[PDB]
């Protein structure tokens, strides 16, 4: 638990130093989703790396 | 000093003083016209101090008192009015002829018997006192 | 604009004013305020005159588009005009004109910023302007309570705006001798109570009284006058010390002589510790209605409750000597007989307690220790009445089980179940004065001051039986006799009683509990009405305290009762003073801490100051910790002020027991014992919550004892709070035992809070008084104070005789009724228009022969306001037969 | 009653921020829940601390 | 000082879970100046939010309770966003958005507890 | 106003004297305390071993051991030995531990729920009682109901039988019936529990059966006790998803409810209250009686009954005696409480507009015509119907 959001910065701040470059996303389609439960472990997880995407992609 | 003695002493002043403060916040009787008796109190309690500074010529210098203004004789025999390391300075200081024994020669630096002054009496001197043979 | 040369040119505009009621102010904000100040000539000061006429509509208007963004920090500043920009007391005519708009201007800083902080700031630089505007002054009261225009905000404005006068805080000589007293008394009743207590004298008073007696006919009806002087006296116990508050309660029993409105007089008299004063009464009753009517039933039921005459109940002298006289007038035979004694409530409780059956019990346990307790509880619990009087008549089962001093407290119990009634007995105090064994008789002789109550006719002699063994050098037998006669008569003194107990023979170092029975009677007796002016019967307290220092328990017991000489009326405190005076002892100086705290009871003024504090505990020295401890717990205040002030008092006491507690190990046994008995007599706030949540704190701090203090104030409604209290005790007394002595006073806990089921509201109080001073409270205080952990304790604690009534028989103006009347009942209040303990008619009802229930439920209205019907008795579910004017007659039921 | 809550709510206010700081400074004031039939149990105790078989751990 | 987890002073350094919740979504901040002209429009914005926060008295006054639900409808590109930001930087209470999502509830991370 | 302010005064005056006498106890005042008790806690805090590892206490063995959970992930079966006995260890409590061999070293500290600390909300009513009068029959029978059994065992004893165990709120919102809760639980002083029904369902599933058990459960152990459900119609009228809406839902936390009141469960004195707005989207089996006992229902305002319910309101505002309630009756009669809330805030929202800073009859009139037609408004109108 917390290893998700982590992922998401680890990519921002590598594509940044490795210009030129593009982050491309396919399917968004599970990175964000409509519904977090989160009284899971895994579904709280879901919803932290959804919330790290935008916040990075703001900067970008 | 010692420790022990000041701790109980301590907290039975210290007790009271705070329990004053306490009172001194609490009025009501700033309306009364009391002549009946049974009260007759201010019903308030507080305490105070004030202190002077003071205390002559502490030390000459920032350094020890040494040599200071006022003239004294010391009596021989004397360590609870003793002779110093800071004092060799101070012997001399326009030494009198009612001391029958005054320098004759220079000074002894720290400690030792001084010169002295050909003795004519011994109204001064006192006779001998040794406690050598009454300690055992 | 605000700048110059528009009010300090005689070319000026009255411009300003045109802004300031919806745009920005500037013609109170600061134009007056900078012009003021301004120079010192008082030809600006002549210009602000001129503006006042455009400011009075200007006022109103700006009330109704009212903006309080603009009020708030604009007003403040006009503080500064009026009084310090003119001085106010070299130059009247200047802020006697400003006034006029402006006076209600300030008032909405002191409406808005409701709080208390606020309303005495604002006081001070009123009571001054106020006072130099005087005549003008009248003016400005009569325009609000007209109303300014009808808005929400004019409701709230006028009973601020009354106030100001009033203050009188910071006052100067120049126009302050006037009375105001007048046109503020019939408007509005929340102004009134201010100016005596800050006069703290005899002419604020002298003038209320004077006014007072012409309402009777002229403002309204006698009843409603009655019922504006009982708010007045009761918020007036503070910003005003004990000897000049005693002093206002003899002026306002001039009022109640004149009025047929008589209970409140008898209420105050119990303070003072006067005989005189129901002397006089009797023959003013008399004279003022030739009928019988309201003034003479309203005396009756008053003094029955209890007076001075000895130490606790209603004396049989005065109403015997009287009734030669009342015996001729003769309005009844059997009105008159009942009436004058307690003996309506007595005969109703006596048959409905028999159909119920109350057997006033404790365990059915023999031969032990642990039923020595058992013995007492069946006179604690039957301290209201009982009828454990038939098992008793053979006295197997307490008495030959019992031995000691347990034989004795014992043996009151059989007479205790016999007080309130109408026969002291006819076998079991009768012939238990004639039952072999001094440890029963000396302790049915205890029994023989408790059967005679309130009652006038002293059912059992109590006075006779002691007169005989007082004269007898056998010590038992003294101990006993006396009790009975402090107990027997009320709290002061006799004249045939006083010269009996002069001689001494008693005990002076003693270990026993019962030796200090002594004290209490002979410092009563001392003081008189007036004092004696005997020098003989101060010397006997002496005698006692001078010997004991050899019992720290005794050694306590004496300074409390140099203590009760000082009770009493001013002018009383100064004349047993040179009796005083000629011995000196050393004794005194550490008694003289709790003697002052029980003579400066009746006001907090005095009383709040020296109490939790500790002035004379550093406990390193004896003497410092015989009285200071008790001093602490503040036992003495709640009663004594008004039931706003008791509200706090809840939430100071139970973070008190704590502090005392780990700041002292012996004035915690001492202390915590106190903070029982200060609960049931103060009757601090809430009741559901509080003897649960206390019984689970208590097992923290040290004594099994605190545990039976404790359930005194569990008692209240009786089946209400109490069976709550007892089985969360009992778990904890059934969790852990060892040793007889715990176990014992765990009896003491559980059974001592009961009288259950069907069976009345009994606690600490009479019902009406709320300004009573300490007498009744002796008896289980004493026994607060000393060592619990003796079986001897108790005797002294077997009677806190006390009744409060769960009758609601009023009596009609010439009905008389004894059919019972609903009530409604309401914890809170919404005003302090309400401070005699009426609260409004809807709330929750409560019913007729249905459980009275004290604090959280304490005050009590007859719900029958919209069929106009008014007590002259006050309701609480008192000990008194109410009494009523009736306009419309008894209510039945009703549903909800 | 909008003048009269007021003054009511001021009161209270000042009283009950008074309270904390008692409560808080009070405490149970340095003492020791377990009292005297514990302290023979205390040297028991420390034989534990040196043996191995104590403490033991649940599982199933 | 974790050589016995003991205290070693009060951290001066105390995050604020408001703070961030109104940073990860984004908010650029606005003030009365880009709608200007359209003064009805700022002073009523002004009016619910900046008295009742500031002073409470006010209302007290007026009489209706401080403000529950005030309901600001109506299709964006008028810049309504705008003046909402501009009133609650100045009366220092922090604007934390939610754009109709649970997203940035992560105290359970479901609505119906994101009340309380 | 003056003759309080004396009284005030000096309370607050008594509790700065109480604060400042607890200095000098702390301080400098000790007797049984001394420098005794300082090296009792250093020389008790050498031997038990700080950092203390916490540990929830579950039971005591008497033999010397407790089954203790370690709060660290894994537990262990310790033994009770070192300053504390196994009386003086209680349930359902976080105790500490040596920690370099784990040994009960005891209960200083006491372990609260986490489920209870969001719930709970503290007892006490903004409308003082005897002043949210208007259906003042009504108010009295909640008093009766839930607060009376608890209060007053006397009645109970002599009835016989089982002591009732609900009440039901329900009618039209505005009759206050949330302000009731809160007085009863203030009185007794019972811990109020408050969760709002749409907790009941949530996105994740069973959550519902799940929330409402604890609640209870933990009701029983923190009792007396009141439960507060507020406004249950959320279970039908919201949904996530199918699952969330729909009949196993709804079944669930109504079945749930039937076993914990008077089921096999049961619940001691502790009393539920709900809160309702409809009784449609409530089941016969929940408005059942001896799991709810008396239901008060309250009816819409009767003319008479308005002008108290108003009076309410204008309490809470600036008192009134400038406004005609009679106005009021005429213009809208048998509509809610609600209505008359409706009719104050309009009014203190055009004061609001210029900046009048008060409410007056003026703004009550000029709103009062806007509000009744907006009353039938609020239901759809249509393009014109």
């Amino acid at each position: 638990l917390g290893e998700g959001p982590r992922m998401v910065r680890d990519v921002f701040r590598l594509a940044k130093e490795n210009a030129p470059a593009i982050i491309f996303i396919d399917e968004i389609d599970a990175i964000a989703t409509k519904r977090f439960d989160a009284q899971t472990g895994a579904d709280r997880e879901v919803q932290r790396i959804l919330l790290e995407l935008l916040n990075q992609m703001d900067g970008f | 000093e010692v420790p022990k003695e000041k701790e109980k002493e301590k907290v039975s002043t210290a007790v009271l003083s705070i329990t004053a403060k306490a009172k001194k916040k609490e009025k009501e009787k700033e309306k009364k016209e009391e002549e009946k008796m049974e009260v007759d109190e201010a019903e308030k309690k507080e305490e105070k101090e004030k202190k002077k500074e003071p205390e002559p010529n502490f030390q000459l210098l920032d350094n020890p008192a040494r040599v200071m203004p006022a003239q004294l004789k010391v009596l021989s025999m004397t360590e609870t009015c003793r002779y110093q390391p800071f004092k060799p300075l101070s012997i001399g200081g326009i030494i009198i002829l009612k001391d029958t024994s005054e320098d004759i020669e220079e000074l002894v630096e720290p400690v030792a018997a001084h010169g002295p002054k050909i003795e004519e009496e011994e109204q001064e001197p006192e006779p001998p006192e040794p406690f050598e043979y009454i300690d055992d | 604009m605000e700048e110059g040369g528009r009010d300090k040119t005689p070319v000026q505009s009255q411009q300003p004013s045109a802004t300031a009621p919806s745009g920005a102010d500037e013609k109170s904000s600061g134009k007056e305020r900078r012009d003021a100040g301004e120079k010192d000539k008082e030809q600006e000061l002549s210009e602000e005159d001129k503006q006042l006429q455009d400011e009075l509509e200007m006022l109103v208007e700006r009330l109704g588009e009212k903006d309080t963004s603009l009020y708030r920090p604009a007003l403040e500043e006009l503080r500064r005009q009026i009084r310090s920009s003119t001085t106010s007391m070299t130059s009247v005519p200047k802020p006697l004109k400003f006034l006029r708009p402006h006076y209600g201007k300030l008032k909405e800083i002191y409406e808005n910023m409701a709080p208390g902080e606020n309303k005495c700031f604002a006081a001070d630089i009123i009571s001054v302007l106020a006072m130099t505007m005087s005549g003008e002054r009248e003016c400005l009261k009569y325009r609000l309570v007209g109303s300014q225009e009808e808005l929400a905000s004019w409701g709230h404005e006028y009973v601020r705006h009354l106030a100001g006068e009033v203050a009188k805080e910071w006052q100067e000589l120049d126009d302050a001798e006037k009375a105001q007293r007048e046109p503020l008394l019939t408007l509005v009743k929340e102004i009134v109570p201010y100016n005596m207590a800050h006069n703290a004298e005899h002419e604020a008073c002298d003038l209320l009284m004077e006014i007072e007696q012409v309402d009777m006919l002229e403002k309204d009806i006698d009843e409603n006058a009655y019922s504006k002087v009982c708010l007045y006296l009761t918020s007036c116990v503070n910003y005003v010390p004990e000897p000049e508050n005693s002093a206002l309660l003899r002026c306002a029993l001039g009022v109640f002589r004149k009025f047929s409105r008589f209970p409140e007089a008898l209420r105050l008299a119990l303070m003072l510790n006067d005989m005189e004063l129901v002397e006089d009464i009797f023959t003013s009753c008399k004279d003022v209605v030739v009928q019988k009517q309201m003034a003479f039933m309203l005396g009756r039921h008053g003094v029955f409750l209890e007076l001075s005459e000895d130490v606790e109940e209603y004396e049989d002298l005065t109403e015997i000597m009287s009734n030669v006289q009342l015996n001729s007038n003769f309005l009844a035979l059997a009105r008159e007989l009942d009436i004058m004694e307690p003996k309506v409530p007595d005969d109703i409780y006596k048959t409905h307690l028999e159909n119920n059956r109350f057997g006033g019990s404790g365990s059915q346990v023999d031969s032990a220790r642990m039923n020595l307790a058992s013995s007492f509880v069946n006179g604690f619990v039957n301290a209201a009445f009982g009828q454990d009087k038939l098992l008793t008549d053979d006295g197997n089962k307490w008495l030959y089980k019992n031995k000691d001093h347990g034989m004795l407290s014992a043996a009151a119990s059989l007479g205790m179940i016999l007080l309130w009634d109408v026969d002291g007995g006819l076998t079991q105090i009768d012939k238990y004065l004639y039952s072999s064994e001094d440890y029963i008789k000396s302790g049915a002789l205890l029994a023989c001051g408790i059967v005679n109550s309130g009652v006038r006719n002293e059912c059992d002699p109590a006075l006779a039986l002691l007169s005989d063994y007082v004269l007898h050098n056998s010590n038992t037998m003294r101990l006993g006799s006396i009790f009975g006669l402090g107990l027997a008569y009320a709290g002061s003194n006799r004249e045939d009683v006083l010269t009996l107990l002069l001689p001494v023979m008693g005990d002076s170092k003693s270990s026993m509990e019962v030796a200090g029975v002594t004290a209490l009677a002979c410092g009563m007796i001392a003081v008189g009405s007036c004092n004696g002016d005997v020098t003989s019967t101060i010397l006997q307290t002496i005698m006692e305290k001078s010997e004991t220092e050899l019992k720290d328990t005794y050694a306590r017991w004496l300074p409390l009762g140099l203590g009760l000489n000082h009770l009493g009326k001013g002018e009383a405190i100064e004349a047993i003073l040179a009796a005083l005076e000629v011995v000196s002892e050393p004794f005194r100086s550490f008694a003289n801490t709790l003697v002052d705290v029980c003579a400066y009871a009746g006001s907090g003024n005095v009383l709040k100051v020296q109490q939790l504090l500790h002035i004379c505990s550093e406990h390193f020295d004896s003497k410092e910790k015989e009285e200071d401890k008790d001093k602490k717990e503040k036992k003495d205040k709640d009663k004594k002020e008004a039931p706003a002030d008791m509200g706090a008092h809840q939430g100071v006491a139970v973070l008190g027991i704590a502090l005392i507690a780990m700041g002292e190990e012996i004035g915690a046994e001492m202390a915590l014992r106190t903070f029982g008995h200060l609960l049931r007599y103060g009757e601090p706030t809430l009741r559901r919550a509080v003897p649960l949540a206390l019984a689970l704190i208590s097992v923290s701090n040290p004594r099994l004892n605190i545990l039976d203090t404790l359930s005194k104030f569990s008692h209240d409604a009786d089946p209400e709070v109490s069976y709550n209290s007892i089985f969360a005790m009992g778990m904890v007394g059934s969790g852990t035992n060892n040793a007889r002595l715990a176990a014992m006073l765990r009896q003491l806990a559980q059974y001592h809070a009961k009288d259950p089921n069907n069976l009345f509201m009994v606690r600490l109080a009479q019902g009406l008084t709320h300004l009573g001073k300490g007498t009744l409270t002796l008896c289980p205080y004493h026994s607060d104070r000393q060592l619990m952990s003796q079986v001897a304790v108790a005797g002294l604690l077997t009677v806190l005789v006390s009744f409060l009534d769960v009758r609601n028989i009023i009596l009609g103006k010439s009905h008389y009724v004894l059919y019972g009347l609903v009530a409604a009942m309401q914890p809170r209040m919404l005003v302090t228009f309400d401070e005699e303990l009426r609260p409004l008619p809807v709330s929750v009802r409560v019913g007729q022969a249905v459980d009275v229930v004290g604090q959280a439920g304490k005050p009590k209205t007859i719900t029958g306001f919209q069929t106009h019907t008014t007590p002259v008795l006050l309701a609480h579910g008192e000990r008194a037969e109410l009494a009523t004017e009736e306009f419309l007659p008894v209510t039945p039921i009703l549903e909800g | 009653q909008s003048t009269y809550s007021r003054q009511i709510k001021q009161v209270e206010d000042d009283i009950q921020q008074l309270l904390k700081k008692i409560n808080e400074l009070t405490g149970i004031k340095e003492s020791d829940t377990g009292l005297a039939p514990p302290a023979l149990w205390d040297l028991a105790a420390d034989k534990q601390t040196l043996q191995s078989e104590q403490p033991l751990q649940v599982a199933r | 000082r974790n050589d016995s987890y003991t205290l070693h002073k009060i951290l001066p350094n105390k995050v604020d879970p408001l703070v961030s919740l109104m940073m990860v979504e984004k908010v650029p901040d606005s003030t009365y100046e880009m709608i200007g002209g359209l003064d009805k429009q700022i002073k009523e914005i002004k009016e619910v939010i900046e008295l009742p926060v500031k002073h409470p008295e006010l209302f007290e006054a007026l009489g209706i309770a401080q403000p529950k639900g005030v309901l600001l409808y109506g299709p964006p590109g008028t810049g309504k966003t705008l003046l909402a930001r501009a009133v609650a930087h100045h009366t220092d209470c922090t604007f934390i958005r939610v754009s109709g999502s649970e997203l940035v509830q992560k105290f359970i991370g479901e609505g119906a507890r994101m009340v309380r | 106003t003056q003759c309080r302010l004396k009284l005030l005064k000096l309370e607050r005056i008594k509790d700065y004297l109480l604060m400042e006498e607890e200095f000098i106890r702390n301080q400098e005042q000790m007797k049984p305390l001394e420098e005794k008790q300082e090296e009792e806690r250093s020389k008790v805090d050498d031997l038990r071993g700080t950092p203390m590892s916490v540990g929830t206490l579950e039971e005591i063995i008497d033999d010397n051991h407790a089954i203790v959970s370690t709060s660290v992930g894994s537990e262990h079966y310790v033994s009770i030995l070192s300053f504390v006995d196994k009386d003086l260890l209680e349930p359902g409590c976080s105790v500490l531990l040596n920690h370099k061999v784990h040994a009960v070293i005891g209960v200083l500290m006491d372990d609260t729920d986490p489920l209870v600390t969001v719930m709970k909300v503290e007892k006490a009513p903004q409308e003082t009682y005897a002043d949210i009068g208007g259906l003042d029959n009504q108010i009295q029978e909640i008093k009766e109901s839930v607060e009376l059994p608890l209060t007053h065992p006397e009645y109970y004893e002599e009835m016989g039988i089982k002591p009732p165990k609900g009440v039901i709120l329900y009618g039209p919102p505005g009759t206050g019936k949330t302000l009731l809760a809160k007085a009863v639980a203030n009185q007794t002083s019972a811990t109020f529990l408050r969760v709002v029904g749409s907790e009941l369902i949530q996105k994740y599933l069973g959550d519902g059966p799940k929330l409402v058990r604890e609640l209870f459960r933990v009701a029983e152990e923190h009792a007396p006790s009141i439960v507060f459900i507020d406004e249950i119609d959320a279970i039908g009228t919201k949904r996530y998803d199918s699952n969330s809406g729909g009949e196993r839902e709804i079944q669930r936390t109504m079945l749930e409810l039937l076993n914990q009141l008077d089921g096999f469960d049961s619940r001691g004195d502790v009393k539920v209250i709900m809160a309702t707005n409809r009784i449609e989207t409530l089941d016969p089996a929940l408005i059942r009686p001896g799991r709810i006992d008396r239901k008060i229902e309250f009816p819409l305002p009767d003319e008479k009954t308005k002008k108290r319910i108003f009076q309410i309101h204008t309490s809470r505002m600036t008192l009134a005696d400038d406004v005609t309630l009679d106005d009021l009756i005429m213009a809208k009669d048998d509509l809610s409480g609600a209505d008359i809330k409706a009719i104050c805030t309009e009014a203190g929202l055009m004061a609001l507009r210029e900046r009048r800073m008060k409410v007056t009859n003026e703004d009550f009139k000029k709103s009062k015509e806007n509000v009744l037609y907006k009353k039938q408004e609020g239901t759809p109108e249509g393009l014109y119907l």
